[PDB]
């Protein structure tokens, strides 16, 4: 993978992150795209920000952890956007899928658990 | 009267006889298509640019196009004169002459 | 292919 | 060097337009809606 | 030119008539030297890539294979005849007979319409397809 | 203001942070307006000696060179080697035809001296603006090569001055990049839209192609934030993709003789099409002929 992409999740961690991203996008709580993730990080309403390590170039998502250092949000980098290749109906693999807090989310606590799991990988 | 078809046949025969047997299997249709593109190009003021074609091939195509253009201009002038005079024509001939004019 | 037939037709006309 | 055919035409058109505008500057009540 | 492959052998032409059954087979018995057969070949080339999906047109030289001009009696300089699944369909041109076209049809649209009508009649099985044209006259004025 | 900026540009060019390039760009943008005002004042002052010189020379630098070469004397247009290097041959012929019949009196000595001083000041301002543009292009090539090769050096310098450098621009999203320095005021008039890369496009496809021009330049902001992409291959590839998109945005079988098989459906399944598209007409009072009488006139047709 890319050495600049940090942190790197495991297989089950990426599977749980993809399931949480699909549950957020199906319940209208996730935004795909780099500009939408940057706007969700600047607005302060994004609960989590996920990146993709298989990006050419990978520097375009390099501001995604740094904005996570500007809003106190967990950051994670899927080995490949292909994990979200279909994402929320996206034909092309998805990379920046800012998962924003959803009022009374049916998986709000589950998303919080993913956050708690994404804060321990960066050590 | 039949300058167009005769000239096309002569150009095709010359190109085919010049062309080797290794290239006459399938590229004869390509040369015919190139000649057709050249003909349609001169009839619509659109330049015919085949930079990947041999210079003698381009010269032959240009000569054929010039001959066909001269023949078509003469035929169109004659047909227009006959129509103005009151000669006996048909709908296909009238349509072709109107298009050329 | 068609080259031989075209040449044959041309040679007679 | 090379021939710029449109250059002389453009120059002549500009000169004619300038001369006409000079003549047109002497008009009395030509209206204009902004 | 003459991109349509002429069946040199008479038996080869007959097998070609027996080759395709789901489309229209048109054989141009005109000799390639004459200008009239040249115009017929040009008209065929106009409809070469159009009626291809519904017909298969082949050229023919009465000098090469004489049996076609001696049994079917195609004495015209360039006669266009049709054969569908071993059944020579007749086009109701109105020129006294219906075995051949016998006219240098310089209209591509007319040839295309005639081919379509011949195909429709062959599908309907009518041995004498009513040609949607007034071929009995010169159609000129 | 201009002297200190010129001294800073000379000190930067003699030694070969990011605010000096933006200050030089602002000084060049001020010097361009000052040279335009000086050219307008020279055209208003020399209007008595040559009233057709402004119409013959629409450019400000060309009119300044014509006022410096000819001036009040209209005899400097016959085989003039100095005027032949500024304008073309047809422009020189038009200037000679205008000076042959000018119908204007010559200016005084003080007015000609003031016009020559204004032309020299405009030439010095244009030279200072060209030197500031060269220094800004050198600083952009040393700082952000992909952003200077994709959207231009002056546009990248203006984007770094507005956003606060390449480190702050990388954070900017495509929406901000698309409307970088954007706003009757045109909505989303981003610097990319107000640039040379967006000027080579039709106005119907100028804004949306700017969305293809700014956001990829934002990727250049992601390319020049680190120490990578020092050559500019990514910006050249983005420019080639934008040129291919602009070239793409600008500029036979026969159906088989087969018909329908049979009819078995009808009503709320095929009747809707036969009622909307092939809608039922009057079907009466328009097909009858009344062979006994004659309703319309004999030749109404």
């Amino acid at each position: 993978v890319n050495p600049k992409a940090y942190p790197l999740a495991d297989a089950h961690l990426t599977k749980k992150l993809l399931d949480l991203v699909q549950q957020s996008c199906n319940y209208k709580q996730l935004r795909k795209g780099a500009n939408e993730a940057t706007k969700t990080l600047n607005r302060g309403i994004s609960e989590f920000i996920v990146m993709a390590a298989d990006a050419e170039p990978l520097e375009i998502i390099l501001h995604l952890p740094l904005l996570c250092e500007d809003k106190n949000v967990p950051y994670v980098f899927v080995r490949s956007k292909q994990a979200l290749g279909r994402a929320c109906g996206v034909s092309r693999p998805v990379i920046a899928c800012s998962v924003t807090i959803k009022e009374g989310s049916q998986l709000k606590q589950q998303i919080q658990s993913i956050q708690q799991s994404i804060e321990r990988l960066l050590v | 009267s039949h300058f167009d078809l005769e000239l096309r046949a002569a150009v095709m025969h010359d190109i085919l006889d010049m062309m080797p047997e290794g290239i006459k299997q399938n590229k004869a249709r390509t040369i015919l298509q190139h000649l057709s593109e050249a003909w349609r190009c001169w009839k619509a003021n659109i330049p015919w640019k085949v930079p990947g074609l041999p210079t003698p091939i381009e010269n032959m195509i240009l000569r054929y196009v010039k001959a066909k253009a001269d023949w078509w201009t003469n035929t169109a002038h004659y047909n227009r004169e006959r129509i103005r005079r009151g000669a006996t024509v048909d709908k296909t001939v009238c349509k072709k002459n109107l298009g050329r004019l | 292919d068609i080259e031989s037939s075209l040449k044959q037709l041309a040679e007679r006309r | 060097g090379e021939l710029d055919m449109r250059k002389i035409g453009q120059a002549r058109n500009t000169l004619m337009d300038m001369r006409l505008s000079q003549v047109s500057d002497s008009v009395s009540g030509q209206t204009v809606v902004d | 030119s003459y991109m349509l492959p002429h069946l040199h052998n008479g038996w080869q032409v007959d097998q070609a008539i027996l080759s395709e059954e789901d489309r229209v087979v048109v054989i141009r018995f005109g000799h390639d030297w004459d200008p009239t057969c040249m115009k017929m070949d040009e008209v065929l080339y106009s409809i070469a890539e159009k009626v291809k999906n519904f017909a298969v047109i082949y050229l023919v030289d009465i000098t090469e294979v004489p049996d076609f001009n001696k049994m079917y009696e195609l004495y015209d300089p360039c006669t266009v005849m049709f054969f569908f699944r071993n059944k020579h369909i007749m086009i109701d041109l109105g020129t006294g007979n219906n075995n051949k076209i016998n006219w240098a049809m310089e209209d591509k649209q007319e040839m295309v319409d005639i081919i379509e009508t011949v195909y429709r009649g062959a599908r309907k099985g009518r041995g004498l397809v009513v040609s949607p044209k007034d071929y009995s006259t010169k159609y000129r004025y | 203001m201009f002297a200190e900026i010129m001294m800073k540009i000379e000190e930067y060019i003699s030694k070969q942070e990011y605010r000096v390039i933006v200050d030089a760009n602002n000084l060049t943008v001020e010097i361009e307006n000052e040279l335009n005002i000086i050219h307008k004042f020279i055209r208003d002052k020399y209007s008595k000696r040559f009233p057709e010189l402004e119409s013959l020379v629409p450019n400000a630098l060309d009119y300044i060179r014509t006022v410096k070469e000819l001036g009040n004397s209209l005899d400097k247009c016959k085989n003039n080697e100095n005027l032949q290097q500024i304008l073309t041959n047809a422009t020189i012929m038009v200037v000679s035809v205008t000076a042959s019949t000018t119908q204007g009196q010559q200016l005084s000595e003080e007015e000609l001296e003031r016009l020559e001083e204004a032309c020299d000041m405009a030439l010095e301002l244009n030279a200072s603006k060209h030197r500031i543009y060269e220094y800004v292009e050198s600083r952009m090539s040393f700082i952000a090569p992909n952003l200077s090769i994709i959207i231009g050096a002056s546009t990248a310098a203006k984007i770094m001055g507005v956003a606060g450098g390449l480190t702050n621009l990388s954070k900017m999203p495509a929406c901000n990049i698309m409307l970088l320095g954007a706003q009757s005021v045109l909505p989303h008039t981003g610097y990319i839209y107000h640039s040379d890369i967006v000027q080579s496009l039709p106005p119907d496809l100028r804004r949306k192609a700017a969305r293809l021009v700014a956001a990829k330049c934002t990727l250049a902001a992601r390319v020049d934030s680190f120490h990578e992409s020092t050559e500019g291959k990514v910006g050249y590839e983005l420019k080639d993709e934008i040129e291919r998109k602009f070239d793409k945005w600008q500029e036979k079988p026969l159906p088989a003789p087969l018909d329908g098989q049979r009819k078995k459906r009808g009503g709320r399944r095929y009747r809707k099409m036969k009622e909307r598209l092939g809608l039922t007409e009057i079907r009466k009072q328009a097909n009858r002929m009344s062979f006994g009488e004659i309703e319309e006139d004999a030749y109404q047709e």
